[PDB]
């Protein structure tokens, strides 16, 4: 028998249901989303870090002639300077003091400490949500990891389940992301090849060890002035450092829906949003005929001091008289009340207490014990504590969140106007009929 | 120092220094009584939801106003219908039930 339901995507909160077959005893079915993983598909655009500005040793031909050649280094820069006459330690490194040409050369590479201190630029795509589920039916519990897409099924050795699609698609990752020592940022890095100096991605490469490093750091050489041999240059700051200073908070502290961003692979875990439509093909062996289950001959409900809070606030007691000893499954048939227990031992005669959580001002809901129903009616006070450290396990409704006293007052006030309009219409009609009669 | 943070039903999560994250969810613990006198009920549901509360109160006010206006118009029209033939005729021997009913 296949049972279809729509569970709320909230980790750690059990969702209970009572599947009822035509000629079998009702079976409990409780589902928990133990964990979830909203993982997208990412491709590496490039890696970047602080560039090391390596300056090749200058050369001098000082009555020949030198021409700047072209190389394949990252941000390669070359220049030719004229009269310099460089000094090293003896006060003369040259003959033909005039026409003294010198070759200035400089480029950039990856710094030695970049294998640890680096960032990787990624582009993400549609996110796939995968849920770890614990499902218990009757007496048997099963753990399974299932893809939330609506086609791919999860299987545990006799049980098949299919979940998805999510009610409202969502992804905390923007199109372009950057990862840096496990810290992820939703930054719009430049596309590969479009380097700009003084900003993130000024130096790019397919990998740390890649030899095809390309960079644009706005390095510019200057004509040497002092007599002694050296090469002066000026260059923009490391854009990686500037981004690090102005990185801002990571998505680990900014992702909505309160869900933990993890890396290797990039993903968001335990992330509550929307609802999952799940249909489970319960095996036939799980059910047992109603002839075996203990039917209860009668039962009466009395609600103790109840309270509508996130936790299991209220409690109630069912006084029951039955015919055999067994294991009745207990359920609440209202969407604004969830029991704590699912199966309870039942004797010939006695009473059993059940805890419950409700989000309505009044406990006016139906409770089922071995199929048979009872209307638990009571009033629940507002919670005393203002803040709790546990999520609400029942959603708030509109028609059920208003107290029956408020319903009575509103109904009386609206019915006053309704009564007034109808009496006005009927008096007008009877006056018309009377004047017609006496016309 | 001291820092105030509003917590809704969806909840809030805070990390202070190197400690692990701490999550807290707000109750519906508004000050009032849903099962008490009308003033307590309106206070409770206004603190919980001010916009929805104001909407329902203004709707109820409009409902009572239009009901009273319609009743007044209907009784006035009934008075017109049941009185104008007699006001145009002499010696209006009127059974005083209609007048006594609809004069006030």
């Amino acid at each position: 028998f296949e049972h279809a339901t729509t569970v709320p995507n909230v980790p750690g909160i059990p969702y209970k249901a009572l599947v009822e077959r035509a000629g079998y005893a009702p079976l409990n079915l409780e589902i928990t989303v133990v964990s979830s993983e909203l993982t997208p598909s990412t491709n590496k655009e490039y890696v970047t870090c602080r560039f090391h500005t390596v300056i090749p040793s200058p050369q001098v031909k000082c009555c020949g002639s030198l021409e700047c050649k072209a190389s394949s280094k990252a941000d390669y820069t070359c220049r030719v300077f004229g009269g310099v006459y460089p000094f090293m330690w003896g006060g003369a490194q040259c003959f033909c003091d005039s026409e003294n040409t010198q070759l200035s050369e400089a480029y950039v590479e990856f710094a030695p400490d970049c294998t640890i201190d680096h960032a990787v630029a990624l582009k993400v795509h549609t996110a796939a949500l995968k849920v770890g589920l614990r499902i218990v039916y009757g007496n048997t519990t099963a753990h399974l990891d299932t893809f939330v897409n609506g086609v791919t099924p999860g299987s545990s050795r006799d049980l098949k389940v299919i979940a998805g699609p999510i009610s409202a698609a969502f992804s905390p990752f923007d199109h372009k992301v950057v990862i840096r020592k496990g810290l992820v940022y939703n930054y719009d890095f430049p596309e590969y090849g479009a380097m700009k100096p003084g900003a993130f991605g000024d130096i790019q490469a397919s990998s740390l060890d890649a030899t095809d490093i390309v960079a644009r750091t706005d390095i510019r050489l200057l004509k040497p002035s002092v007599k002694n041999i050296h090469v002066p240059y000026t260059q923009a700051v490391s854009g990686y450092e500037m981004w690090k200073n102005n990185s801002g908070r990571p998505l680990q502290e900014t992702a909505p829906f309160g869900c933990k961003i993890e890396v290797e692979p990039l993903r968001a875990s335990n992330c509550a949003y929307g609802h999952i439509p799940i249909s489970i093909d319960i095996p036939d062996a799980a059910f047992v005929r109603s002839s075996e289950s203990p039917t209860i001959l009668e039962v009466s409900c009395t609600v103790a001091d109840c309270i509508y809070s996130a936790d299991f606030g209220g409690s109630l007691t069912l006084q029951y008289k039955a015919d055999r000893e067994g294991h009745c499954p207990v359920h609440s048939h209202s969407t604004t009340a969830v029991l704590k227990e699912a199966t309870t031992h039942v004797t010939a005669v006695g009473s059993i207490t059940l805890h419950f959580s409700t989000s309505s001002p009044q406990a006016n809901f139906i409770v089922s014990l071995c199929g048979k129903k009872t209307t638990c009616n009571a009033e629940c006070k507002p919670p005393a504590d203002h803040i709790i450290g546990e999520p609400h396990k029942v959603d708030q409704e509109f028609q059920a969140a208003v107290s029956k006293t408020s319903w009575n007052w509103l109904l009386a006030l609206f019915g006053g106007a309704s009564s007034l309009i109808v009496v006005g219409l009927i008096v007008l009609v009877c006056s018309s009929m009377l004047i017609n009669t006496r016309r | 120092t001291s820092r105030n943070f509003s917590v809704g039903r969806e909840g809030l999560e805070y990390v202070w220094g190197n400690h692990e994250p701490v999550r807290v969810w707000a109750q519906e613990s508004a000050p009032g009584d849903p099962h008490g006198w009308p003033h307590e009920i309106i206070i409770h549901y206004y603190h919980r939801h001010p916009v929805y509360t104001v909407i329902v109160l203004c709707g109820v006010a409009l409902a009572i106003l239009v009901g009273t206006a319609s009743s007044a118009a209907c009784i006035a029209k009934a008075r017109r219908d049941c009185l104008t033939p007699y006001a145009l005729a002499p010696n209006a021997t009127v059974p005083t039930a209609l007048a006594v009913l609809c004069c006030i």
